[PDB]
């Protein structure tokens, strides 16, 4: 029975490097080739090369020339995998696949390794900038844009709790930065904008950031 | 006087893998082909076109002792006529072949805790070989119909394999170390003789 | 190059469902050796198709791959609970290079399909004093839970400074999303409007915004 154990998750920061490996069992390592897999949280699959374990040889896709770089040890039967010069969106598990055809690589996977996570997570600390959606100029919708902030979470509360029907806060992106953003939405029929205050509460414990910020329209 | 050199063929230290098998040409001694027969260490031992008990009474030219490692079930395919990957793209034999075949188990050898991986054959050929020939070359073989250039890869194969050989192998997946005797009867002094 | 894959297919339990998957003519097009894959959530995928048509072993003969120029195509007959997982497709491209497609979420539909309710907003006066610029662009309410997000500028596509939320169950166990296109204050007000476009089940639903 074919297994490829990978090693542990690991935590790095932008600029770094990291080596995941990858040790079969139950065939002859040197009979498949190998590819490697990574998946984003919440995203597609994305191919990044492949490794004969016999010759040795290799080959990458364009985007990961330069920073990946795939060997092999057959005496313990592992590939490794070599991603140097670390970003955000290298955040991502990190997969050996094995190549069902024997000696030659044909794409086609078959057996798979658990995974390893690898976490690139932002080199400090960061509050949001908490800015006002105004509403558009029969549904109307005002909110509050928290922009920037690092790590999770932050909590999006509407005059000082007194305001939850309608409310909305919205899971956060992770941009490519390593700052997280989210957005909390407050719906309110059309023809009753100005008739309440909408006062949003961020708050963001990491960095000892509290904000209030007023909405209203605008001109 | 001199005896034949069959003692560094057979307890030669290390043996070649089957794709670049060793040849060596016996000549200009005596030898006993009784004590190689008389010797249990072999699981197998057939002669083709002469008979081993009238061996060590019959003069030969030339003798070339070929020796390579296969794993078990391959054995079977040193023999005239038979078909495989060692038959067809490591180590042919002619259908008119006069000599004996010798195998014997060296998994306690040939084999390391981990895998065994000096040990190749050639997988990827594009024809069968000629009787006796040797293919030791390392190119690319182009399996598609686009060149290859040099380049691993898709349609693009490495041309050979490693055994496994490890020692928790089945017998058939264990190492075995082939001796090929062949003799020839040039139109020549037949100076390797038996005694 | 990536391989263009519809967001989310879906069916009624026992209903035929097709997942499409379009390249080139340097992958798709070129070779047959397009792959399908199965992935339910926090598992590892599972190969379903090789070679445009042909099953692994253990794969129900409800799947089934075909290929039509640069489009290949994932049927699943008699759509099953189980069914309900992501589905990429993958191909070779040439220079032995493999590529991947963006994915498909199949699901069984367990609810009337729901289209996405779209609200975009404009970059506040106050990011905009900030010498920054951010669009909001936000989807709730839809069902299944997939989603594709294209952003405009005028009429042109944009790619750069787009991040996008992967849908999340709500409460009322409907999907939400968000999307942000990240800019600069010139370039907000050198174009006439920006536009959100979300496609859902074949339908897109677009909003505009525009400056001041
Ligand atoms: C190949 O060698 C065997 C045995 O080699 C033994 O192990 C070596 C490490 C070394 O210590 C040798 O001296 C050992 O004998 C030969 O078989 C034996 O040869 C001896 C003569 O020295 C004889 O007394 C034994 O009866 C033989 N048989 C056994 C089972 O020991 C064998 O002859 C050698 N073959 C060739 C072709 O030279
Ligand atoms: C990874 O493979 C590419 C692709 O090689 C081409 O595709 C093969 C299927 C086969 O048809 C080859 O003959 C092709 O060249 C390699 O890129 C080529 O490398 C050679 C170097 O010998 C060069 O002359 C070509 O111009 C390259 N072509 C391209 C498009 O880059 C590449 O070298 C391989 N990478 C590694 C690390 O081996």
């Amino acid at each position: 029975q074919v297994q490829l154990v990978q090693s542990g998750a690991e935590v790095k920061k932008p600029g770094a490097s990291v080596k995941v490996s990858c040790k079969a069992s139950g065939y002859t390592f040197t009979g498949y080739y190998m590819h490697w897999v990574r998946q984003a949280p919440g995203q597609g699959l994305e191919w990044m090369g492949w490794i004969n374990p016999n010759s040795g040889g290799t080959n990458y896709t364009q985007k990961f020339q330069g920073r990946v770089t795939m060997t092999r040890d057959t005496s313990i039967s592992t590939a490794y995998m070599e991603l140097s010069r670390l970003r955000s969106d290298d955040t991502a598990v990190y997969s050996c696949a094995r190549d069902m055809a024997f000696s030659m690589v044909r794409g086609s996977f078959d057996y798979w390794g658990q995974g390893t996570l690898v976490t690139v997570s932002s080199a400090s600390t960061k509050g949001p900038s908490v800015f006002p959606l105004a509403p558009s100029s029969g549904t109307a919708a005002l909110g509050c844009l928290v922009k920037d902030y690092f790590p999770e979470p932050v909590t999006v509360s509407w005059n000082s709790g007194a305001l939850t029907s309608g409310v909305h806060t919205f899971p956060a992106v992770l941009q490519s930065s390593g700052l997280y953003s989210l957005s909390s939405v407050v719906t309110v029929p059309s023809s009753s904008l100005g008739t309440q205050t909408y006062i949003c509460n961020v708050n963001h414990k990491p960095s000892n950031t509290k904000v209030d910020k007023k909405v209203e329209p605008k001109s | 006087t001199n005896l034949c050199p069959f003692g560094e063929v057979f307890n030669a230290t290390r043996f070649a893998s089957v794709y670049a098998w060793n040849r060596k040409r016996i000549s200009n001694c005596v030898a006993d082909y009784s004590v190689l027969y008389n010797s249990a260490s072999f699981s197998t031992f057939k002669c083709y076109g002469v008979s081993p008990t009238k061996l060590n009474d019959l003069c030969f030219t030339n003798v070339y002792a070929d020796s390579f490692v296969i794993r078990g079930d391959e054995v079977r395919q040193i023999a005239p006529g038979q078909t495989g990957k060692i038959a067809d793209y490591n180590y042919k034999l002619p259908d008119d072949f006069t000599g004996c075949v010798i195998a014997w188990n060296s998994n306690n050898l040939d084999s390391k805790v981990g895998g065994n991986y000096n040990y190749l054959y050639r997988l990827f050929r594009k024809s069968n070989l000629k009787p006796f020939e040797r293919d030791i070359s390392t190119e690319i073989y182009q399996a598609g119909s686009t060149p290859c250039n040099g380049v691993e890869g898709f349609n693009c194969y490495f041309p050979l394999q490693s055994y496994g050989f490890q020692p928790t192998n089945g017998v058939g997946y264990q190492p075995y170390r082939v001796v090929v005797l062949s003799f020839e009867l040039l139109h020549a002094p037949a100076t390797v003789c038996g005694k | 190059a990536v391989l263009t894959q519809p967001p989310s297919a879906s069916g009624s339990p026992g209903q035929s469902v097709t997942i499409s998957c379009t390249g080139t003519s340097s992958d798709v097009g070129g070779y047959n050796y397009v792959s399908w894959y199965q992935q339910h959530p926090g598992k590892a995928p599972k190969l379903m198709i090789y070679e445009v048509s042909k099953r692994p072993s253990g794969v129900p003969d409800r799947f089934s791959g075909s290929k039509s120029g640069n489009t290949a195509s994932l049927t699943v007959s008699g759509l099953q609970a189980e069914d309900e997982a992501d589905y990429y497709c993958s191909s070779y491209a040439g220079s032995n290079h493999w590529v991947f497609g963006g994915g498909t979420k199949l699901t069984v539909l367990g609810q009337p399909k729901a289209a996405p309710t779209v609200t975009l907003f404009p970059p506040s006066s106050e990011e905009l004093q900030a010498n920054k610029a951010t669009l909001v662009c936000l989807i709730s309410d839809f069902y299944p839970g997939a989603v594709t997000v294209a952003w405009k500028a005028d009429s042109s596509p944009v790619k750069a400074g787009v991040e996008t939320t992967t849908p999340s169950k709500q409460s009322n166990n409907k999907y939400a999303a968000s999307s942000y296109l990240s800019l600069t204050p010139e370039q907000w007000k050198s174009h006439r409007s920006y536009s959100c476009q979300v496609t859902h089940e074949g339908s897109t639903v677009e909003k505009t915004v525009a400056p001041t």
